[PDB]
């Protein structure tokens, strides 16, 4: 099943769908064709774990159900470093 | 203000105002022939206008169009019978008092008839199809005597299966060679328009609602049938049919072969050939002889009917409910308009906002 | 083919052309690739980007739509946005 | 086998049997229109054994609508006022295939209203504040407002007639709880107010009762009804700071004073409720929402039975439920069954010959 | 004031007149003091006197009623005998 997901690399998003089957290492050539980084440069998170190259994307945790296009789930990049996602902006409270 | 119960009334609507006219409901009585209403599509709320001129009689079973504002009303059944009166009413006017027009046309109008459907095409309104009486002229179709009106009705009656053109332009009555099986003699059929192609589905024939699809081309004035692989919706009639995109139609409500009435939703795929039914919220609001209009923020908008077997007058559920099914998704300044009225206690549009808070005033 | 839209703090979203042609003030001022937004902040650009997929996503589904959840705090900021954008 | 979840219904009650119409519920997805319960189905839900029928009515019925007001007399239901999708109404319907009845009463009736209260007496039935439009009392505006009007119907000749008021009326209200004692028709709170009033319904004199001690924290959308002739019942409401309630309070009439009511309930608090007493010493209370109404979206609406043990249960109830309890141990067992007891008791009741067969 | 209610097999029960009311057929009984059960044994009876006392006692209690025990071995009989005395 398709999984609508974010990668953020420090400030840039990423808006892209995938399935649940497709590997991680997939989803770097993804990347690789909108950024310009070999894979093997890249290395892609969860909250805080990492994820192998062979997994595929339900396996890392991405289902479907919390996957959506109106809530994709997000997904740390980091290039060669530390992953660090800056938070967006903050909206007034009433 | 608010509009009574009514079936066989007219709906049109240009994706932003629905226009409500006619109908009847059980004390038989046809609402008052002079009003129109108007419903807000965005702001939900009813307005209510009065008319003037050749108003028509008030009737049930009649066929309307809205082009470019304009409604065009042909046919339906008074209390005196049916008629094959042509009558238009601008709406674009500013009069406080609409002024109703009758229209005669040149050519050779339909045979007097109620229960039939339109298609709308460059210039021209296609009608096909109803119940009424013999034509009084030379005809290119089908006319079937319904056998039980011979001995239960003050003057026989059946259904037809004319095509009839009204150029807009010139108002001028003519009638197409088509081509191909037309489908058989039918009324209370639901029509459809999606480009050049007119789609009809269902209706009442003999004896027992149908479920045919048929459309007919409308610059080959070819007939089609369209046999659809995997499931289809029950036979029916009074049902509505209304289409949602460029390639997908509508379906809702009717009326079975066995009498049942219907609360099921469908979604017919032009390119796809099949149907998928629809999830929605009034599955225990079944409707029949209501109406249907499409929205511009991708909602249906059904309106009026009867929730059980009206064929029982004495009994019939007329309703002034409106029911709305989301078949697309909304955009984005209407879905945060909703938002900021969703929550007018926590922060011109905003301020109108909808109407009939149940809550309010607690 | 992707698409660049850059919000008011700098922040990069980075989505499909298919799906920023949504808005139509984006499609004029691609027809006239990237647009800079100096006026629509992160927090709101990003809710605009998730609509552009929600809206391709179920168009034409045949099936009911899902809620497209929108917080309070947000609303206003959304409106003007939505607005702004034709969209 | 179970109502949809619902609140802003109407419950009534013979004793034994709730009778439950109306309402609405939250749709699913985020929207601007409330979802109104079909008119066409009428819920009866038996207090002895705790199951639901679902019967559809034909006939003149009402249309589907919120806050209406409703009174069971004799297994006869009057339903007057409430709202619907296009606003508010008057309209006045009686219920003994059951059959609505649209009745055309003598008299003037009142204007449209809602989330008002209701009081039934000797024959008449009186009802009292309210919300709505514009049409004896006054009318303040919040385009609708508050009511103080008291017009009451006679069911037997069925005339809208208006009582003479002597003493201080209550202030303009709407969601406010009406409960009847003897001649005695109590309101209490709504607006979220604190005051308690009664009307000597025999005299038509308003009076206002200062309670001292501890009392109820000030409430709209609660629930009062009387669970004997010198006691009444406050469950649920909603703050002036909106915060739900959960809290069930006993009214002493004759010591003028509140005591709070403990109950297994304290997690599922409800407003815009009904409530029932049955003929056990219970008081049925269902629908309502737990969540915060005024936020359409994000309503919590329920379709749960709170039961309230106010008052023992009789020996023949709790008699029986040793029997139901003890089934397959007692059917192997005898006893004696002198015939004179039965016969009084079946001249009392009647006895079925057609069962079991 | 106190009433005595008389079992089948001559036991004499002294109750306060007001808890004797509980039953309806006592108290219409008693309306215009001793009464007479031809057929209630007094172990049955005696039980009806401590529902009596039970049912007065939590009658618009403050705190939560206790359980009223019913032996499996008498349950019909205390039915029968509370469906005639009414209570």
């Amino acid at each position: 099943m398709d999984v609508f997901l974010m990668i953020r690399r420090h400030k840039t998003t990423i808006f892209t769908d995938a399935k649940e089957s497709s590997t991680v290492f997939e989803l770097k050539r993804i990347v690789e064709g909108i950024l310009k980084r070999p894979p093997d440069e890249q290395r892609l998170y969860k909250d805080d774990q990492l994820l192998d190259d062979g997994k595929t994307l339900g396996e890392c945790g991405f289902t479907s159900q919390t996957a959506r296009p109106q809530a994709p789930a997000t997904v740390g990049l980091a290039f060669r470093e530390a992953l660090c996602i800056e938070p967006f902006s903050s909206p007034p409270e009433l | 203000a608010c509009p009574a119960e009514r079936s066989g009334h007219v709906a049109v609507s240009d994706g932003r105002h629905m226009f409500v006219w006619g109908g009847y409901k059980s004390n038989d009585f046809y609402l008052p022939r002079e009003e129109l209403w108007i419903y807000n599509m965005e702001t939900g709320r009813w307005k209510k206008i009065n008319t003037e001129g050749d108003v028509p009689p008030s009737m049930s079973g009649s066929c309307a169009v809205c082009v470019d504002r304009v409604l065009y009303l042909f046919g339906g059944h008074h209390s005196r019978g049916n008629t094959n009166k042509f009558y238009m009413l601008d709406s674009r006017s500013t009069d406080r008092v609409l002024q109703w027009e009758r229209i005669d046309c040149q050519g050779i109008p339909p045979s007097s008839k109620d229960k039939l459907g339109v298609w709308v095409y460059k210039n021209k309104l296609i009608f096909f199809g109803g119940y009424g009486y013999l034509p009084e002229d030379k005809v290119l179709g089908t006319f079937e005597f319904d056998e039980t009106s011979f001995w239960n009705s003050s003057h026989p009656r059946g259904w037809n299966d004319h095509v009839h053109i009204l150029d807009t332009e010139t108002f001028t009555w003519s009638q197409p060679i088509t081509t191909g099986k037309a489908p058989s003699p039918r009324a209370a059929h639901a029509c459809a328009t999606v480009g050049n192609r007119g789609f009809v589905f269902g209706g009442r024939y003999r004896d027992a609602r149908m479920n045919d699809l048929h459309y007919l081309n409308l610059d080959t004035w070819e007939w089609n049938e369209l046999i659809p692989q995997g499931i289809c919706p029950v036979g029916r009639s009074w049902h509505s049919l209304t289409p949602v995109s460029s390639d997908h139609l509508f379906l809702f409500g009717g009326f079975t072969t066995d009498k049942q009435p219907l609360s099921d939703a469908w979604t017919y795929c032009i390119s796809k050939n099949e149907w998928i039914q629809f999830n929605h919220p009034y599955t225990e609001k079944p409707r029949l002889w209501h109406t249907a209009c499409a929205s511009d923020e991708g909602e249906v908008i059904v309106f009026g009917g009867c929730a059980n077997n009206l064929l029982v007058h004495h009994r019939a559920a007329h309703s002034n409910e409106i029911l709305i099914f989301s078949v697309q998704p909304k955009s984005l300044v209407r879905l945060s308009l909703e938002a900021v009225i969703c929550f007018k206690e926590m922060l011109h549009s905003v301020n109108q906002r909808f109407g009939s808070n149940n809550t309010s005033g607690s | 083919m992707y698409v660049k839209l850059i919000s008011s703090d700098g922040h990069e979203f980075i989505v499909k052309r298919e799906h920023a042609l949504t808005s139509g003030t984006i499609k004029a001022m691609l027809s006239g690739n990237e647009v800079n937004f100096r006026e629509i902040p992160s927090h709101v650009l990003s809710k605009v980007c998730m609509y552009f997929t929600y809206k391709v996503r179920y168009t034409n589904s045949s099936t009911e739509i899902p809620e497209f959840p929108i917080a309070p705090e947000i609303a206003l900021e959304l409106l003007m946005a939505a607005n702004f954008l034709d969209c």
